[PDB]
């Protein structure tokens, strides 16, 4: 039938954008790699260049040290056997010290010391990366929204392995490094605390997560449906409203009685998504610090 | 009885009511105040105020837009009120395709081309874009272009491409009388032997509005070209069969 | 009333049913034939809920709940109070939901835009139908559907999940959660990217799509582009709800054990299942 604008029909190549001008320090820029036919059927096909500054080397090194530290430990539990390593990759686990060890670093390597060492490497990798998201935007003159939205994810992460364990008294409250075990930790956390469905900040966290799918499904379908008016060039539609922005808004006005602007829809979108981990981190932080049983706490105050 | 967790969730719902009110006013920077069907301001405007104005500064010295401000359609709207009371359709008083109303509407945008990062024309046809060519899929240049009546209207003679974003946004088609019009990429179905267009029949390509230049299109010309073409889906319906 | 640019768009035409008999507005709302069907299904279905509330005996909104007929009732119809309300309300809800999608198709046509939106909504309708119609029918009772209550419907999720051990081990559930989290990651970046271009550092001009693509290439070495991000976002959300329906529709129809046993197809493979050591040795 009609063209749907789901896969590009004809692909075009020119000289790659080196992205001169602005304040990006091209000393830390790589060359530009291959182009992908495969990628070009759905989005852009230009791979690279990447910006690798000092802050990105730091991130990437301690990032690998985190990964390799868990890897060694995983091999050690495999008894250095390659066949066992594969048979149990999803079952291995690097775990924090036992409850008796408190907030201490004296824990021996095989009894949680390694977990502290990996978590130091993680801690450095995520934070120096956060500095990258603020600096790359700074270099191009852009706004800081990406860094601030990143800060919402780092909040939940920080609460899980670091803020809540400290306020609890022991590293053993923190999350293990393993595929299935982190799942097991999640199910137990809800049991120990009397059914997280009854943590109202978990319910908010779910409304925003479902809503983020609702919102992104509406916004993607809506921009693809007015792409025939060049609707994906949204910044110009913000600079100079076209028929694309007007048809889009009128569809929603006519359907549910109100509507967005070409700029404003991205405010809805950044807040929908950000509030998933903002409310999530709060819910976790109060669990066991201030509320031990959410279902019981629910009865005493409303529902 | 009144926990810190209790205090936190009451706080959060209060922040939420303020965030929603803020977000709503931000999306009232275009189109508002609401109007009555006669163009004068409507009494009942909702319980959210209009937002205080803000300003964008267009690059390459193209001025400053400030929203919200005074709205003007900036063009003649060829439609008649049909109803004593509000809420009814409005009738095209002409050729709605040629007059630019209904699914054929366009917007009075600036009569300039969009400009990329270094200040160059954002859309240039391949014949003038220093460096560009075709890289995957069926190359449409040369192919015949065919409408919803199943007759041919001309041939693809070029592609107008996005320079910074590297994608094809228009086909340039040459007509039986030797002039050219732009076809929006989204509105065509490129095939192995032809290029098919459900939007228009062969005889309505000649009415795609025309550009004041052979290697630049303007934002106001883009709105006219694209609104016309999608309006064919409704207004060229008598041609369409099968 | 009207948006300041709205009038030139309110022309006759585009209906699928009724011609011009329902071709008009009420406030902002387009009506159309399926905006009248939407109103019947949704109103009636609300009258059944209020009636269900006096039966149960409370006008408290948090507390109202409407249950399917008992498992013993199987797939047959139930007395109105012993399950038939839910059963009708379900028809009313399915009617309103589908009617709303066809109202969206009329609107697309009068505006001459693509039919992307109601197509994406149909996935939402089909996850719903997977829970209330497809899975209950394949298992043999309406009672396998969920109850309509703010607080009761949450307990059905917990009861259903814990029937199969930790439901985290449902592999379709894994893929769907993976799409759900990635969707929210992409929705956050796209909002923050476009708002960082239109609202740049103080004392600067509006940025261009050039900078959006430079920012991500700096950041991660690739940029999907202004058309890719919108394609990508639609694909993420729609595949999350697809594997949702997939993960629920195989639970208790073709699979019945604790979901973690599924993972032995890899661990108990005979050419490493006897090795000393590891976790499973
Ligand atoms: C998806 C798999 C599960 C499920 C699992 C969960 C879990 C787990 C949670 C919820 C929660 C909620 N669910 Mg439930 N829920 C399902 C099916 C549904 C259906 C449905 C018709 O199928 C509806 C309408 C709801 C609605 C809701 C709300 C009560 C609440 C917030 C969701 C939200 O923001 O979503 C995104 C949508 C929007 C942001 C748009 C606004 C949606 C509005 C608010 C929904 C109105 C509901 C209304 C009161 C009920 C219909 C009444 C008629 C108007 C008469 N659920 C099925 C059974 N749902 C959360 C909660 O707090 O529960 C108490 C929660 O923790
Ligand atoms: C039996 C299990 C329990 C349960 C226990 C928990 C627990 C425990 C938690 C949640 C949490 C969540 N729950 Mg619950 N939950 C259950 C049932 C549900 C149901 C359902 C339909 O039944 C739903 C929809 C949800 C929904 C959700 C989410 C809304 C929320 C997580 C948000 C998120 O984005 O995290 C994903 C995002 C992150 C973790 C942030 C990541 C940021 C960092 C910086 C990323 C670093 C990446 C690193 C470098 C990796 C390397 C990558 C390479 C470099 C590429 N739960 C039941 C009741 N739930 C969380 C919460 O906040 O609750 C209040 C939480 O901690
Ligand atoms: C303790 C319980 C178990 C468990 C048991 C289950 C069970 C059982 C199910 C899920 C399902 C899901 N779970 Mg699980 N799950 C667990 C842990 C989790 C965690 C987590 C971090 O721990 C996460 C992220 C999830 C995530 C999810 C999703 C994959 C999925 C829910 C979304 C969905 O299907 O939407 C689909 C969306 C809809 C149905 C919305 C339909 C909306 C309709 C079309 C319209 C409504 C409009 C409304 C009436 C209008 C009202 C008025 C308006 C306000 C104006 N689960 C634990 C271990 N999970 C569900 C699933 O896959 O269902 C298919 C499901 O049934
Ligand atoms: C607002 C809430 C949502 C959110 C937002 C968000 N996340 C973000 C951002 C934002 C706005 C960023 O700016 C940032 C980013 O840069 O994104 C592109 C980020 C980010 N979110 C990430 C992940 C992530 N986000 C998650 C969740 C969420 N993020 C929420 C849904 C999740 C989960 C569990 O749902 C994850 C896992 C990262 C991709 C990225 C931050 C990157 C970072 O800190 O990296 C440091 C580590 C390294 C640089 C390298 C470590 C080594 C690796 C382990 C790879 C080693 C590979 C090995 C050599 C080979 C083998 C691998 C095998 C699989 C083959
Ligand atoms: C497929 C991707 C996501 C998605 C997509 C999607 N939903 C959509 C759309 C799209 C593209 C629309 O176009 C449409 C819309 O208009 O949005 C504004 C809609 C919409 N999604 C909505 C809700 C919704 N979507 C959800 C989910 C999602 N929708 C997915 C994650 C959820 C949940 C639980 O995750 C909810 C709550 C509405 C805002 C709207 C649909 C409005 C509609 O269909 O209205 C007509 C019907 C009525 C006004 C009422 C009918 C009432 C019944 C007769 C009685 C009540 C019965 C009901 C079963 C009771 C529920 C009890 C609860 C306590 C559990
Ligand atoms: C770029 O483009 C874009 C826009 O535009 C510029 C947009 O606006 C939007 C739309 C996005 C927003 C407006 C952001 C806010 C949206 C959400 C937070 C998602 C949640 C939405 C809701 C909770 C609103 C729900 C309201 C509904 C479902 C309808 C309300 C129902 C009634 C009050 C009555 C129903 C109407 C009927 C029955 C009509 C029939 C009338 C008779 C009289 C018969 C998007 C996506 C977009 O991408
Ligand atoms: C081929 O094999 C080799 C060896 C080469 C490999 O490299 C193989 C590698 C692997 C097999 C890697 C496998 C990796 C995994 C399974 C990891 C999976 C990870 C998760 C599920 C993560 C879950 C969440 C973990 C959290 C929440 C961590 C929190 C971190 C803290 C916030 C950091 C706190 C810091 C501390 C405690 C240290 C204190 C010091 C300071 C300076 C603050
Ligand atoms: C009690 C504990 C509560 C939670 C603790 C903090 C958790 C981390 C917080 C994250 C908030 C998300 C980011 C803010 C919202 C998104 C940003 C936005 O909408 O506008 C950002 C704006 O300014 C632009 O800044 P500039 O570029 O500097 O002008
Ligand atoms: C019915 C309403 C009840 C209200 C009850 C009290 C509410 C209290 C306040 C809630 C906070 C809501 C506002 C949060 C958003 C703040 C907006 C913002 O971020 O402003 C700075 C912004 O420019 C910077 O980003 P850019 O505009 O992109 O530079
Ligand atoms: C030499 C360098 C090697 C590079 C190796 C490739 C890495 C692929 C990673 C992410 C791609 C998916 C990005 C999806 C998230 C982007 C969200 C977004 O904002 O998209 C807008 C778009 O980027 C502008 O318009
Ligand atoms: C998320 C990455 C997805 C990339 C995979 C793209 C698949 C290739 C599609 C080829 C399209 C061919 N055709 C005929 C539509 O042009
Ligand atoms: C300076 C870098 C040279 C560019 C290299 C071009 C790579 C070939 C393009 C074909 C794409 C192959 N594939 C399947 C990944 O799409
Ligand atoms: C530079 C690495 C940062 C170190 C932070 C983690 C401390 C690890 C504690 C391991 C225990 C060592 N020891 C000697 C007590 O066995
Ligand atoms: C930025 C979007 C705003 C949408 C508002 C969503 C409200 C949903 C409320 C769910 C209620 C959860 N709980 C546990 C507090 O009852
Ligand atoms: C918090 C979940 C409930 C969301 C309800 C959706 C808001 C109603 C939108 C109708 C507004 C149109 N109206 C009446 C102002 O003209
Ligand atoms: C809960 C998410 C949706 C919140 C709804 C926000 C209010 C919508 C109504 C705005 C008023 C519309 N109006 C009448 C000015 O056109
Ligand atoms: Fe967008």
């Amino acid at each position: 039938a009609e063209y749907q604008n789901i896969f590009t029909q004809v692909q075009v190549r020119g000289p790659a954008d080196l992205c001169m001008t602005e304040d990006v320090n091209l000393a830390n820029r790589s060359g530009v790699g291959p182009f992908s036919t495969l990628l070009g059927w759905f989005g852009n096909a230009q791979l690279g260049p990447i910006y690798l500054g000092s802050l990105g080397v730091l991130s990437l090194f301690s990032g690998l040290m985190w990964f390799f530290t868990i890897g060694i430990w995983f091999w050690y539990q495999a008894g250095w056997n390659p066949a066992v390593f594969l048979r149990d990759l999803f079952f291995f686990s690097l775990e924090p010290p036992a409850p008796e060890y408190g907030l201490s670093f004296a824990a021996p390597l095989k009894e949680g010391g390694l977990w502290l060492i990996a978590s130091f490497f993680m801690f450095v990798a995520v934070w120096s990366w956060w500095g990258r998201t603020y600096l790359r935007a700074q270099a191009l003159g852009m706004g800081k929204h990406t860094a601030w939205a990143f800060l919402s994810a780092i909040w939940l992460w920080m609460v899980l392995g670091f803020i809540r364990p400290i306020l609890m008294g022991s590293w053993s409250e923190a999350v293990p490094y393993g595929i299935f075990s982190h799942l097991d930790w999640t199910n137990n956390f809800s049991l120990v605390h009397g059914n997280l469905f009854y943590n109202p900040f978990h319910g908010l966290s779910i409304a925003f997560l479902y809503g983020s799918a609702l919102l992104f499904a509406m916004h993607g379908a809506t921009i693809l449906a007015v792409s025939r008016f060049g609707g994906e060039r949204e910044l110009e539609q913000i600079a100079d409203r076209g028929t694309a922005a007007e048809r889009a808004a009128l569809f929603w006005r006519w359907t549910m009685g109100f509507n967005a602007t070409m700029e404003g829809i991205h405010r809805w979108a950044i807040w929908m998504a950000v509030l998933v981990t903002l409310t999530g981190g709060i819910g976790i932080l109060l669990s066991g610090t201030v509320v031990d049983n959410w279902y019981v706490w629910g009865q005493n105050h409303g529902m | 009885n009144f926990d810190l967790a209790s205090l936190a969730i009451y706080s959060f719902w209060i922040f939420l009511a303020g965030l929603i009110y803020y977000l709503q006013t931000e999306n009232m920077r275009e189109g508002y105040p609401l109007e009555n069907e006669d163009g004068t301001p409507a009494a009942n405007q909702g319980p959210f105020p209009l937002p205080k104005p803000k300003t964008f500064i267009l690059p390459h010295g193209r001025g400053t837009l400030t929203v919200p401000g005074p709205e003007s359609e900036d063009r003649p709207i060829a439609l008649a009120r049909t109803a004593v009371s509000e809420g009814f359709p409005h009738a095209p008083t002409g050729d709605p395709m040629k007059d630019g109303v209904g699914p054929a509407s366009w917007v009075a945008r600036r009569d300039l081309p969009e400009l990329d990062g270094h200040g160059h024309n954002k859309i240039k046809p391949m014949k003038a874009a220093a460096g560009f060519h075709v890289s995957a899929g069926k190359n449409p240049i040369g192919l015949p272009v065919r409408g919803c009546d199943l007759e041919i209207a001309g041939k693809v003679v070029d592609i107008w491409v996005d320079i910074p974003e590297q994608m094809a946004r228009f086909l340039e088609v040459e007509l039986k009388d030797g002039s050219t019009r732009l076809l929006p990429m989204q509105m065509v179905k490129v095939q192995s032997n032809r290029v098919h267009v459900n939007a228009l029949s062969s005889d309505l390509f000649a009415g795609i509005p025309t550009i004041k230049s052979p290697t630049e299109v303007t934002l106001l010309e883009e709105d006219k070209i694209c609104g016309y073409v999608a309006g064919g889906l409704m207004y060229a319906a008598p041609k369409r069969k099968s | 009333a009207l948006l300041s640019f709205e009038r030139k768009y309110r022309v006759p035409g585009g209906t699928l049913v009724g011609g011009n008999l329902f071709d008009f507005w009420v406030g902002p709302f387009y009506v159309g034939f399926f905006g009248v069907a939407t109103f019947f299904f949704a109103a009636l279905g609300i009258i059944l809920i209020a009636w269900s509330a006096v039966l149960q005996g409370t006008w408290n909104p948090q507390l109202i709940s409407v249950y399917p007929p008992a498992l013993e009732y199987g797939l047959g119809g139930a007395p109105l109070a012993k399950g038939g309300l839910w059963q009708i309300i379900t028809i009313c809800a399915t009617g309103a939901f589908v009617s709303w999608a066809l109202r969206e198709v009329e609107i697309c046509r009068k505006l001459g835009i693509g039919y992307h939106i109601p197509f994406a909504f149909a996935f939402a309708i089909l996850a719903y139908l997977t829970l209330v119609l497809f899975r209950p029918v394949m298992m043999g009772a309406w009672g396998y559907a969920f109850p309509y209550g703010i607080w009761t419907h949450l307990d059905w999720v917990s009861n259903t999940g814990y029937t199969y051990g930790n439901f985290h081990y449902n592999p379709a559930h894994m893929i769907a959660i993976t799409f759900f989290f990635t969707n929210a990651l992409a929705l956050a970046l796209h909002g923050a990217l476009v708002l960082s271009a239109a609202n740049p550092e103080k004392g600067k001009e509006m940025r261009t799509p050039d900078h959006e693509d430079c920012f991500f290439r700096d950041l991660v070495g690739y940029s999907i582009g202004t058309l890719g991000i919108h394609r990508l976002g639609l694909l993420l959300s729609l595949s999350a709800v697809f594997f949702s329906a997939l993960c629920m529709i195989i639970t208790g129809t073709i699979w019945f054990d604790q979901w973690v046993d599924w993972w032995q197809w890899w661990v108990k493979l005979p050419w490493w299942a006897n090795i000393p050591g590891g976790i499973n040795g």
